[PDB]
C-alpha cells in the first residue's frame, strides 16, 4: 500500500478544529499532501522535503498547517472548519526525488463537514428476493440490495453468501444518488445486484447477507436527537433460500 | 498540468485497452506516469517512464519519439479495470499535479434476452423494487425526472462461475402511480423486452 493514514474518516460541525495524520513508508524523503471531491483529480495542498515544507498551495488557507516535525509522520491540522473543505485528503510518499521512484498513495481521510450533526442519518438496508418470472426465464436468480436514506456518504456496501464475502456475481452502482436532488442536505441511496442460479437460490440452506459499512459519527460527539446517535456502524439485512 | 486526456472513454472487454495522453511541451527530464483510481480511493501506481517503451505485471507503457504523446496498455481488459486513470509528468523536486482524466468503461458483449422483473423485500414485504435486466450493452437507461422515481446508472455484473456477463439498471419509487411496467419506460428499452404477469 503502504502509507498509512488516521483517521479513515472524521464529521465535525462547522466551528470546529479537526488534525489528521499520515504515515509515510519507512525512509520516505517525500511526502504529498491531495485534497479530492467527487468526480474530480486530486488537488496539490503542499509537500515536504525531509523537514522541508517546499510549496503550500493558494488553495490553502492559513485554517491549514502541515507540519512534519521529523522528516517522518505528517499532520495536517484545519482549524475553524467550513463546508467547503469536505473532501478526501490524500496522502503520498515517496522514496527520494528520483523519478525511478513512484508516490504511494494512502487510502485517504475523508473529512464531511456539516450545518448540524442532526442532518447525519445511518442507512437502513433491505434485501429483495428474486423474480419467480426470472427464475422461470433464466434459471438465474437477481438478489438486490438498497441501502437508504444515508448522510454523508460514505458507505460500504458487501455480499456475504454462506459467510463469506464474494465478488462474483456482484454489481454496486459506482455512486449513490441523491433521495431529494432537490436539497442541501439529501440523503442518499445505493443499490446492489447479487446474481446466483436458481438451483441455487431455491436451497433454503443458503444464506443471504447484505452488509452495509457507515461511517458517522464518534461516540465522543455531542447529540442530541430522541433517534439513536447515527456512529460508525455496520447495517445488515438477511436472506435465505426459498425453497419454492 | 502539462497532459491531456479524454474525459472518458468506452473499451472492449477483453482484448488490449489503449488509454491516450497528449504531452507536447514535456522535457528533457520529465517522466510520464500513469495512475489508476477506483471509487474514492487513493489512487494506485501502475507505469511510468521517460521516452521509450515500458513494462510490468500490470500493464505497457510507449512514448513516442515526439516525447509529445503516450500510450498506456492494458493487455486483457476486464470489468475489473474500469477505473479513472490520471497521466501526470514529472521531472523531480517540483511538486506533481493532477488532472482529470479517463474514466475507461469495459464493455462486455451479450447474447441479449432483456427483461423487467419485481422483486419482493425479505421482511417485510411490499416494499419492492424494479429490475431492468439482460440488456445488450449498447442499450442505455436514462435516469428518472420523476424526482420520487429513482433509476440507477446501469451496472456490470461477471458470474465467473458460469462465465456470463450481465447488465442491469434498478427502479423503485412509493408512488401509487409506479409500477414495472412503467419503470423504465421513459428510457428506451428494446422492442423485445420481457415484461412478465402472471
Amino acid at each position: 500500500t503502504g502509507v498509512s493514514q488516521n483517521p479513515r474518516h472524521k464529521i465535525t460541525k462547522r466551528g470546529q478544529n479537526v488534525t489528521f495524520r499520515c504515515d509515510p513508508i519507512s525512509e520516505h524523503n517525500r511526502l504529498y499532501w491531495y485534497r479530492q471531491t467527487l468526480g474530480q483529480g486530486p488537488e496539490f495542498l503542499t509537500y515536504f522535503q525531509n523537514e522541508a515544507q517546499l510549496e503550500k498551495s493558494r488553495l490553502l488557507s492559513d485554517r491549514f498547517s502541515a507540519e512534519r516535525p521529523k522528516g517522518s509522520f505528517s499532520t495536517l491540522e484545519i482549524q475553524r472548519t467550513e463546508q467547503g473543505d469536505s473532501a478526501m485528503y490524500l496522502c503520498a510518499s515517496r522514496y527520494r526525488d528520483d523519478s525511478y521512484n513512484e508516490q504511494f498513495f494512502g487510502p485517504g481521510t475523508r473529512l464531511t463537514v456539516l450545518e448540524d450533526l442532526k442532518n447525519v442519518f445511518p442507512p437502513e438496508v433491505a434485501v429483495f428476493e428474486p423474480s419467480e418470472a426470472e427464475i422461470s426465464h433464466t434459471q438465474k436468480a437477481t438478489l438486490v440490495c438498497l441501502a437508504t436514506g444515508f448522510y454523508p456518504d460514505h458507505v460500504e456496501l458487501s455480499w456475504w453468501v454462506n459467510g463469506k464475502e464474494v465478488h462474483s456475481g456482484v454489481c454496486t452502482d459506482p455512486q449513490p444518488l441523491k433521495e431529494q436532488p432537490a436539497l442541501n442536505d439529501s440523503r442518499y441511496a445505493l443499490s446492489s445486484r447479487l446474481r446466483v442460479s436458481a438451483t441455487f437460490w431455491q436451497n433454503p440452506r443458503n444464506h443471504f447477507r447484505c452488509q452495509v459499512q457507515f461511517y458517522g459519527l464518534s461516540e465522543n460527539d455531542e447529540w442530541t436527537q430522541d433517534r439513536a446517535k447515527p456512529v460508525t456502524q455496520i447495517v445488515s439485512a438477511e436472506a435465505w433460500g426459498r425453497a419454492d | 498540468a502539462k497532459t491531456t486526456q479524454p474525459t472518458s472513454m468506452d473499451c472492449a472487454e477483453g482484448r488490449a485497452a489503449n488509454l491516450p495522453c497528449n504531452h507536447s511541451t514535456i522535457s528533457g527530464n520529465e517522466y510520464v506516469y500513469w495512475y489508476r483510481q477506483i471509487h474514492s480511493q487513493g489512487p494506485q501506481y501502475i507505469i511510468h517512464g521517460l521516452k521509450n517503451n515500458e513494462t510490468n505485471e500490470m500493464a505497457s507503457l510507449i512514448i513516442t519519439e515526439d516525447r509529445k504523446s503516450s500510450t498506456l496498455i492494458l493487455p486483457h481488459a476486464t470489468l475489473r479495470d474500469t477505473a479513472v486513470y490520471y497521466c501526470i509528468v514529472w521531472g523531480g523536486y517540483q511538486k506533481v499535479t493532477f488532472g482529470t482524466g479517463t474514466k475507461l468503461q469495459v464493455i462486455p458483449i451479450q447474447n441479449p434476452d432483456p427483461a423487467v422483473y419485481q422483486l419482493r423485500d425479505s421482511k417485510s414485504s411490499d416494499k419492492s423494487v424494479c429490475l431492468f435486466t439482460d440488456f445488450d450493452s449498447q442499450t442505455n437507461v436514462s435516469q428518472s425526472k420523476d424526482s420520487d422515481v429513482y433509476i440507477t446508472d446501469k451496472c456490470v455484473l461477471d458470474m465467473r462461475s458460469m462465465d456470463f456477463k450481465s447488465n442491469s439498471a434498478v427502479a423503485w419509487s412509493n408512488k401509487s402511480d409506479f409500477a414495472c411496467a412503467n419503470a423504465f419506460n421513459n428510457s428506451i428499452i428494446p422492442e423485445d423486452t420481457f415484461f412478465p404477469s402472471p
